[PDB]
């Protein structure tokens, strides 16, 4: 009852679930501690937080935070510190315990001696395409984010399909002007217009034969995060597969 | 079998200057300042041979002349050419395609109306344009004394409502640039800006409203347009829906105080009305300015 | 037009709008009107003069009315020299009830008559002693003007010195804040994903009230999302406020606040209090 305590934790896509805790002096022990300290005329308090850390499970091991930390000291504030968890494919939920020693010094030298301690379960409180139909798979082998000026380059398809016919589909990019509050008009206007002429597929129409090399150019400066043009075409049982996946910059 | 024209937007600054197309079109924009960018268009037609040798397949142009690509025996391979557009004042689209005889009454009763006729017209006599100017001339690289020829008029079929649109500016409703006088200016001040605006040879097809709404809208370089509150933006006088008028050079002259950053793009949009969907043109000079 | 009051400083409105070449606006709040003017702040610390404006208006009602008399049934000066000049006050008696349709007068016509009445206007005319050389073009105006629409062009040249322009003004006395800052921060982003390129805002905002704070909002991120945790060293010159973050991270919601109005306060140092919290990721 003089520092609040918190604990966020968020699941990056990269496979580490980051989890920062925060600390806050709560106002009421402010104000409990502040006119007792004010009637011997003090206005600012002094918790120094002299060791502060965090252990992992039933063999205690201390994972660091994700930069420095000295020992600091201040009155009112609030401080937050994060470090990165493991992503864990099964439903093992961690659970760990933070510790951290406030030594709540009152003035002319004569401090006290405070220690505090938790421990919770790390919980989070709740791409690779895949078709509809097959077992038809699609994932970009090279790296999803890749940094190009407006020259040729190359990326690279990979398909995992039923054994079973693994032939007849076909890629082609349509470039072509989707048919669509006029702000939101415009505004949609613009996305289908540098979506159908930002980039253009270097070989479409494509007859694809387990890999498939396809090969563009860009022209258009600007990330294009899910870039959506491209899409392939599945012959038997005439439907479509969107590959939503990709992102380049072009600077 | 297929064929697409794309337009360009971007500059294309150097050390990309191997790609055949880039230093005909970046030297036509370098020097001549009156050449500028944002009218080329580039047409992606898609050699395929049948056959069982390679082909190196030049393409030339009236002066553009290609590389050598290598199509092996059954592949595509996309041969981008460059080609301006083709001005609607400076040449005449409404004249009837002639027939070869003068023997046949040819049903001359035709069963056609005014504006078919007239987008029939535009939509042979751009393809005329075309072919007029593109060759190939091959060769066959195991033999190398086979040399030939081809033609285009029994390849390319027809066109759409995007090829008339992209190769030819007259199908549009106006015609725009923007004249910005300093892209570098400190945000402590007040530039002039300026809309030229020419219609087109298409406003016959309306004849009776005669105002259009140029709408303005504001985009930060890399997306998310702004709404026209525009704090820490553009401070603007005037309004942004200022009426033109159908055959009139008018100049919907405005002013513009930057806030905060830099990168802002300008452009227009056309309306025909100030109702929801009277759109007609969402026009794209978009054109560009910074503020340090 | 604006107008500075008789402290003169040196505020320098270079904002100054003059509607010469249009005498055209509407303002039916479906579009919006912003009018804005880049001034200039004193040689010194000034928060409280008095601004007072100048709009010259009209009302379209009016205008399309000028507009109608001037070129409906008063074109020319033969008609004008008897058959209106006598009955000049009857003609705006008349013209006072026409209520012409200002719903669709602002797409794509002008000076076109909603549904009033017609009928009865005729027996009207004919009771007192109006003469037909004048009842032929006071009803043959109206049947015109029952269906027809005109254009943006030719309407200044009927708006041109043919209308008293009622010059309003109103009062604005520049408004401002109380508690003063300067501060200036820095950042040091330890990247969870390589960098999502983020676009900055360096605002400068002041709070003012007693017992209060100044709250800040991180920059704004466009990339692949939920990371980028930036971390941070205050330098929090030229005052001793309480800051309330350490190390946070740029997603959702970081909210990096800074305690401010509880000690150590100063005057109004500019037109209004400032607090220029510029910060600097490099």
């Amino acid at each position: 009852l003089l520092n609040m305590r918190l604990r966020n934790i968020s699941l990056k896509s990269e496979h580490c679930i980051l989890s920062s805790l925060d600390f806050q002096t709560s106002k009421a022990s402010e104000q409990l501690t502040k006119k007792f300290i004010y009637p011997q005329e003090h206005n600012s308090f002094l918790k120094l937080n002299f060791q502060e850390i965090s252990y992992k499970l039933i063999d205690g091991t201390s994972q660091i935070e994700l930069d420095p930390i000295c020992p600091l000291k201040v009155p009112l504030t609030a401080f937050s510190y994060d470090s990165i968890s493991a992503t864990f494919k099964l439903v093992l939920l961690p659970k760990s315990t933070q510790p951290h020693r406030v030594k709540i010094t009152l003035a002319y030298e004569l401090e006290l001696h405070p220690n505090l301690k938790l421990p919770v379960r790390t919980s989070w409180e709740t791409s690779l395409v895949n078709s509809k139909l097959s077992n038809v798979k699609f994932k970009f082998i090279n790296s999803n984010i890749k940094v190009i000026k407006g020259e040729k380059f190359t990326m690279r398809l990979q398909i995992i399909n039923s054994s079973s016919s693994p032939l007849d589909l076909v890629v082609y990019y349509n470039n072509t002007i989707n048919p669509i509050t006029l702000e939101n008009q415009y505004q949609l206007h613009n996305k289908y217009r540098k979506i159908a002429e930002g980039i253009i597929l270097l070989s479409n129409d494509y007859k694809i034969p387990y890999f498939a090399d396809l090969r563009f150019i860009g022209i258009m400066s600007g990330y294009y995060g899910t870039l959506s043009g491209l899409k392939v075409l599945d012959l038997n049982t005439n439907e479509l597969i969107e590959v939503g996946n990709g992102a380049s910059v072009l600077i | 079998p297929s064929m697409d024209i794309i337009p360009l937007n971007e500059l294309f600054s150097s050390q990309v200057e191997n790609v055949d197309w880039i230093e005909y079109v970046m030297s036509k924009i370098r020097a001549e300042s009156n050449l500028h960018s944002r009218d080329f268009i580039l047409l992606l037609l898609d050699f395929r041979n049948s056959w069982i040798d390679g082909i190196k397949l030049n393409v030339q142009f009236e002066d553009f002349t290609s590389n050598e690509y290598h199509v092996e025996a059954s592949h595509t391979s996309r041969i981008i050419v460059p080609i301006k557009k083709i001005d609607y004042k400076k040449y005449n689209f409404e004249n009837t395609p002639i027939p070869r005889i003068f023997p046949g009454r040819q049903f001359i009763q035709s069963g056609l109306n005014e504006e078919q006729t007239i987008e029939m017209r535009q939509k042979f006599w751009c393809r005329e344009h075309i072919i007029s100017k593109l060759k190939c001339n091959w060769k066959l690289t195991t033999d190398q004394s086979v040399t030939g020829s081809v033609d285009f008029n029994k390849f390319i079929e027809k066109f759409d409502h995007k090829m008339v649109y992209t190769i030819y500016p007259g199908r549009l409703f106006y015609g725009v640039q923007l004249l910005l006088d300093e892209p570098k200016v400190k945000v402590g001040e007040i530039i002039n800006l300026k809309i030229i605006t020419e219609p087109t040879s298409t406003c016959r097809r309306k004849q009776n409203s005669t105002v259009n709404f140029l709408d303005i809208v504001i985009f930060d370089s890399k997306t998310s347009k702004i709404l026209p509150r525009s704090n820490r933006r553009i401070l603007y006088n005037g309004s942004l829906t200022k009426p033109i008028s159908t055959t009139k050079v008018s100049e919907i002259n405005l002013e513009i105080i930057p806030i905060e950053k830099g990168r802002y793009e300008f452009s227009v949009c056309i309306s025909k009305s100030n109702n929801q969907d009277g759109i007609i043109q969402f026009d794209s000079e978009n054109v560009i300015l910074s503020v340090i | 037009e604006l107008s500075a009051p008789d402290t003169r400083n040196d505020y320098n409105i270079r904002g100054d709008y003059i509607a010469t070449t249009p005498a055209l606006i509407t303002f039916d709040g479906n579009e919006s009107f912003i009018n804005c003017y880049e001034i200039t702040a004193n040689n010194n610390f000034d928060s409280k003069d008095i601004f007072n404006l100048k709009v010259r208006y009209n009302t379209l009602k009016e205008q399309l009315d000028c507009f109608i008399t001037d070129a409906v049934l008063i074109e020319g000066d033969v008609e004008w020299f008897i058959l209106f000049e006598k009955w000049k006050t009857f003609w705006e008696l008349e013209i006072l009830k026409k209520l012409k349709y200002d719903y669709d007068a602002f797409k794509e016509n002008r000076i076109i008559r909603l549904l009033k009445t017609s009928i009865d206007l005729n027996k009207t005319k004919s009771k007192i002693r109006n003469l037909c050389i004048e009842k032929a073009v006071l009803d043959k105006i109206l049947i015109c003007l029952n269906k027809v629409s005109r254009g943006i062009a030719v309407c200044n040249t009927d708006m041109d010195e043919y209308v008293r322009n009622l010059v309003p003004k109103q009062l604005t006395v520049p408004v401002q804040l109380p508690g003063f800052e300067q501060f200036f921060h820095v950042q040091f982003e330890q990247m969870e994903t390589s960098h999502d390129a983020l676009h900055d805002t360096i605002a400068t905002i002041g709070n003012s009230l007693s017992y209060t704070v100044i709250v800040e909002n991180l920059s704004g991120q466009w990339g692949q999302d939920v990371i980028d945790d930036g971390g941070y060293i205050f330098e929090i010159l030229s005052s001793n406020e309480w800051l309330i973050h350490g190390q946070k991270r740029c997603a959702i919601k970081e909210k990096r606040k800074e305690f401010e109005v509880h000690l150590i306060p100063l005057k109004k140092g500019y037109l209004n209090f400032p607090r220029v919290e510029i910060t600097n990721i490099n």
